This record gives C-alpha cells, structure tokens and sequence, in this order.
C-alpha cells in the first residue's frame, strides 16, 4: 500500500 | 531538458519462422513523456498493440514497452515507428533478428 | 536476498486540454502489482499481479482514494512550481515522485527513500536519515521550509520505515511462489562479419531475473571499455529481461576477446570466448 499523507509544495 | 528515446525492436523468444512469438519495441531514456509508438508490418500500422504503464528510471527519464503477438515469416518486414518532440521526423527502426 | 517496494507517480500538465495526465505504478522488486491511469475507464487502482487480487474491497477503496488524493496534490503543485520558476501557463510540465523501502532476506528494514522531480530534474529529496530534506535549487528550498514547518518528514518516516515495511513483508509472503524466484541468464555469443576484414562479436544474456546484470568485454586481459556497444536492459514481456554487448574485432583475432557475465543467479561469473 502507498502512503496516504500529503503536504502541498 | 529534452532527451531523445532509445529504440530497441526485438522478439520475446528466439525467432523461428512459422511459430507464434511476441514483437517488442522498447523505448527508454526519453523526456518529456509524450510519445507516439506504432508497430509496423510491411509498412502498415498494426491495430492490436498493447503497451506497459508509464514509469521512469533513476535519472527521471521515461521508458515504455509496446508489444503484440505475431508469427514471424521470412517474407514479412516488421519495424517500430516512434515520434517524439526531439525528432524532426518519425524514426523507423526495422526488426533485425540478430539484435 | 533483499527486496524493495516502490511507487512511481507521474503528473503531466496539458493546459487547454483538460486536467493533467496522472499515472501511478507500484512495484515489488521488478514486478508491477498495481496501476492507476487518470485516462483509463475504471478510475480505480487496478491489480497487475496475481497475488495482489486477494486483497479485500477496503484495500482497493483505500488505494483508489489515496492515489486520487496524490493526483490532486500534484495538480496544486504543478501550478505552484510554475510560479516558483516564473513560467507561463502555456507550456506542459511534469512532476515525478518515487518512494519506497528495502528489506533484507530476514525481513528487517534496510532503508527508505523519497525523491521528487520537476521537468525531469531533481526538485527535493528526503535524506537517508529520513529526518531532513535536500532541495536541488533555491526554488525547491521554499518547499523544504514548508515541509519542515509541517513536520512532513516525521509523517513520511513512519510510513517508509514502518507501514511500507509491513506491506512489503505481506506481499513477499503472499507472492512467495513468484517473487522469490531468481532466473539465471542464458548466455551465448554470435558472430557477424561487417566486411572482409572485421566482424561483430555480440554477447547475449537472455531470460534472467531480476534485471540487474553486468556485461563486459576484455582483450588479452586488458579491458576494452569504450570500444563496446552496450544496449539498455530490456524486458522480454514475460517477467524476464534481456541484454547484449557487442564489439567489432579484426577477422582472425576473435580468440583474443572474452565476454564476462555477472548476475546474482550465477555461482561464478561466466567467461565466454568465440
């Protein structure tokens, strides 16, 4: 499973 | 910024006339990702042609595999036609069973 | 041996022709097992290996939503980086992302990684310690300060050295019948005259897995190096790989050249002579 966390650049 | 694709035209198994095989065209090392790849039989485009999902290498350049099942005959000519933004005209690479 | 799980993401803007093209692919070693294509009809994360199909409906719902959220993140970042680098809205640009983890033969965590790119060049990357970032230029430093203040590294680390390892261990067990295989390369040499005085010696390696392999030519013990044509390793289409290396030799001196093959599926490196 891939990562479910994000922060825009 | 832009890198031209390296083209390889080859069969999955050792070529033998009369026996079903798989014709591959492997394009790699190109950027940007937009590319047009066709498999040709006697100069005409082959309809049933599949391709792998877009991925890239460590240097971020992209690679794709286009493939279709075919029965190689000694009379028919096969090639891969690739168009890319780095090319002034579509590049045609003939299939050579020694490569 | 060691193993890896890696996810690859590509977002390509196409202004005036709709939303950016988004393609995501997941690998265990050199074996793809999931994919997502924004232009495909299903709009779902799809299986690409037999051993992943047994995952339940929640797994595919979760992977589809998370991979769609990554695409929406790339959509915002494409416009943001467009402003960072002072570029117009007319051009097409690309964001690429790769991350994953490695484990040993005993399943222990070895390393984790994440690297991001913009237009095929390095943008920002996580360091080996999984605690700090390295920006490739002053524009990417803006993202680094934003990710530092948000403590993004600590969130990503818990995945890379934890959740990523947990899933890789399960995939390696579920697909043990096909992921633990190592096919040695089948080796042979060919000979092609190019004139009355010279000929091409081509050294072949076929049907090997994984893709990592080494082909070198040698002349009287003296290494050949820049007189060799080496093609990129290519997939056969059935899960194995191919590669060859060629050298133009004078006719009658073929006995002076030797091909050397190195692959982890080989007990001792092979030496071929025509």
């Amino acid at each position: 499973a891939h990562h479910g966390g994000w922060t825009t650049k | 910024i832009q890198r031209t694709p390296k083209i390889q035209v080859y069969s999955r198994h050792p070529a033998e006339n009369g026996k079903s095989n798989f014709l591959n065209c492997y394009v790699s090392g190109f950027h940007p990702s937009d590319i047009e790849v066709d498999l040709l039989k006697n100069g005409e485009r082959i309809e049933k042609v599949e391709h792998s999902d877009l991925s890239f290498s460590k240097d971020w350049s992209f690679y794709l595999l286009y493939y279709t099942e075919f029965t190689p005959t000694e009379k028919d000519e096969y090639a891969c036609r690739v168009n890319h933004v780095t090319l002034s005209q579509p590049k045609i690479v003939k299939w050579d069973r020694d490569m | 041996g060691s193993h890896s799980m890696r996810y690859f993401f590509t977002s390509v803007s196409r202004p005036g022709r709709g939303e950016p093209r988004f393609i995501a692919v997941g690998y265990v070693d050199d074996t793809q097992f999931v994919r997502f294509d924004s232009d495909a009809a299903s709009q779902r994360m799809e299986p690409r290996a037999p051993w992943i199909e047994q995952e339940g409906p929640e797994y595919w719902d979760q992977e589809t939503r998370n991979v769609k959220a990554q695409s929406q993140t790339d959509r915002v970042d494409l416009g943001t980086l467009r402003g960072y680098y002072n570029q117009s809205e007319a051009g097409s640009h690309t964001i690429q992302i790769m991350y994953g983890c490695d484990v040993g033969s005993d399943g222990r965590f070895l390393r984790g990684y994440r690297q991001d790119a913009y237009d095929g060049k390095d943008y920002i990357a996580l360091n080996e310690d999984l605690r700090s970032w390295t920006a490739a230029d002053m524009a990417a430093q803006i993202t680094k300060r934003k990710w530092e203040a948000a403590h993004e590294a600590e969130q990503l680390r818990a995945y890379l050295d934890g959740t990523c390892v947990e899933w890789l261990r399960r995939y390696l067990e579920n697909g043990k019948e096909t992921l633990q295989r190592t096919d040695p390369p089948k080796t042979h040499m060919t000979h092609h005259p190019i004139s009355d005085h010279e000929a091409t010696l081509r050294c072949w390696a076929l049907g090997f897995y994984p893709a990592e392999i080494t082909l070198t030519w040698q002349r009287d013990g003296e290494d050949q190096t820049q007189d060799t044509e080496l093609v990129e390793t290519r997939p056969a289409g059935d899960g194995t790989f191919q590669k060859w290396a060629a050298v133009v030799v004078p006719s009658g001196e073929e006995q002076r050249y030797t091909c050397h093959v190195q692959h982890e599926g080989l007990p001792k490196p092979l030496t071929l002579r025509w």
